[PDB]
DNA sequence: CCCATCGTAT
DNA sequence: ATACGATGGG
């Protein structure tokens, strides 16, 4: 028993945070 | 001429690809002197997965010059499945071949499989990880912390972990109700492996989302300890450590 | 109201047996303990709880409240709680919510959930004073053997109580199937024992459907009692540790 | 377990008890 | 007439489990000598022979041949209510269009016995010869499971290739393509984790895993299972039964 | 480290 | 309606 739960409207990716 | 990483303990190999195959189809294995490393995100861009199997925890290892190995998860998953728990596994490829061979020698020493998969041309970008202090860094056991995702995921689709000097405590909401887990620190018990420790610099209360947290304990088995380190507007950074062979950290950015 | 529930595994249980048949119910908290009494969806069958206050440790209740709950959600809330955990029951008379507090043996973790109250119209019913013919008490572990066994042959079985032993038979499709159970002479098994309390002979038949239900409760008790009367509800009752005691009703053909 | 139906036959529990 | 008790009744229960993903309905040959099976695939693409001995059942007593036709996912059905422990009895009269089978428990306490529906089955029943066999490989019957389980996730067909110094499976696919050598066992204390091989002529077939899969299931009637081949002619995988008899599948290569 | 139970997808 | 993988116990 494990609920997959959509992925949150207010999510940010990890690419505003880190970059090449 | 060649790349070749026996593996005594090949359950590991098997560990981290349950760990990464739900949150990345395919992924660039940058394989050197120095071992294996692999940086990804996931499919929807939204989490960073660094793996670290430093070559000193092979057996054999032979890195001839660098590769960067094109491999589709899904496909070395499959593979790996295969391999008997208790097998010596043996990561092997040439420059001049498009492939890559995983043996496989079980423990009674008659039995060897040896699968060859394809190798593929992926378009990488390689993420910049930039030093950071932390306002917390909680440690727990892998499986408390497994247990709190899996539980609160039942209560909706966010947790909120607030960071404090007595303890850490998680709330999550929606339809049913509320849920709050407060999981104060050990003074001990039966000894270290089941122990909460808290480096709290600044209080901190970050809101993540669930689904992501409950892909990244996909990693539980590889480590008895998990290591959490928050700060405001700053990605969490999930640790699973890999026996002095290297480590498993996710990337997750908080709501903001 | 507050109640204190050391083995907090039976409100576990408990609602693992209820939940296949009730979707919500009405909760009857008083001094005297906790009571449950509806009816399934299709209104064919009928379940009572009732644990005493003896049972737990801390039990305190101002007033008697009627607490509607979801059972599907109040399970979902349940699975979260250590099957050794002690769990705690609080609400607070006024407000529509009802607190499960779950602390784990190490004593360092500790849950809360606090689930939204339903406003329920419980069609409260009567259920008499009954003699029964037949009376047989055997253990939980055959009853929802011989049960799941005969779900394969067809959809009702026929439980024939006699002097000597009980048995079940059902027929279909497939053929025919008759189960045996003879009395222990006592003293063998341990416990694992087939009574009977037999005064008027019984063939009484019923719908394997519900019984299957009915046998989610079989962690509850080692032992299950079967009690039975011409065209009259079959009653099978789990009892619950030191505590309480779970029934279920079915009428016949 | 075989998945039953109820059969036709069967009565309510209202026909034997009430409030 | 015909009664056969049977006190490891659990017996009873692995061969069915092993037949009924395979053959819907079939006549067990019923005789002095013990009971037969015999029948295909609903695709004509194997064929299974059950051997049941008299000697391996406690009472065995059978009057005149019978040849009663079972419809085998019916049986298994039956039978899976049959405690594992339990003491099974199958009892059938000549002239009669049913099966009884009982089943006491240890306790002495309980006993179900249920009746099954008998069919009509013309069967021309084959007639399997003893062949010479160019490799038979002995190996663990765990072993081989787990080889056509895990290979039957690179594909669709097998390809076992004989030699002196050992066994070789290979399959290939989407995914790739994937090698496991059997060596044969140097000392083999046991016989449970033993690989042995009588190779004649040198041979490589190529079969389809859907089927080995299916045989497979057989896997809990013996810890050794035997692969036997032959340039242009159905392999027999076979499974012994304790005191009893034998199972034997018959798959012709591709 | 192997055997027994659960849950979904075709 | 039946197969095949996923999870937990010993």
């Amino acid at each position: 028993p494990v609920c997959v739960r959509p992925t949150p409207k207010w999510q940010k990716g990890i690419g505003e945070f880190f970059r090449l | 001429h060649m790349f070749e990483a026996r593996l005594v303990q090949g359950s590991i190999l098997k560990k981290v690809l349950e760990a990464l195959k739900d949150l990345i189809n395919e992924a660039c294995w940058d394989i050197s002197s120095s071992g294996v490393n692999l940086q990804s995100m996931d499919s929807s861009h939204v989490s960073l997965v660094q793996l670290t199997l430093r070559s000193e925890g092979f057996d054999t290892y032979r890195c001839d010059r660098n590769l960067a190995m094109g491999v589709n998860l899904t496909s070395m998953s499959k593979i790996l499945k295969c391999a008997g728990n208790e097998d010596i596994i043996t990561l092997r490829a040439e420059d001049n071949a498009d492939t890559l061979a995983l043996v496989f020698e079980a423990p009674n020493q008659e039995k060897v499989s040896d699968y060859e998969m394809k190798l593929m041309d992926l378009d990488v970008e390689q993420l910049g990880i930039p030093e950071q202090e932390y306002s917390c860094v909680v440690k727990m056991p892998s499986g408390e912390f497994a247990r709190i995702c899996r539980d609160l995921s039942h209560i909706g689709d966010a947790v909120v972990i607030s960071c404090a000097k007595d303890g850490v405590k998680f709330s999550a909401s929606g339809e049913l109700g509320n849920g709050n887990i407060k999981l104060s620190q050990t003074s001990n018990v039966d000894k270290e492996e089941e122990a909460v420790t808290i480096e709290m610099n600044e209080p901190v209360q970050l809101t993540f989302a669930l689904r992501y947290l409950n892909f990244f304990t996909k990693a539980t088995p590889l480590s008895s300890t998990v290591t959490l380190s928050m700060s405001a507007d700053v990605p969490l950074v999930v640790e699973y450590k890999i026996a002095d062979m290297g480590h498993l950290k996710y990337y997750l950015a908080p709501k903001i």
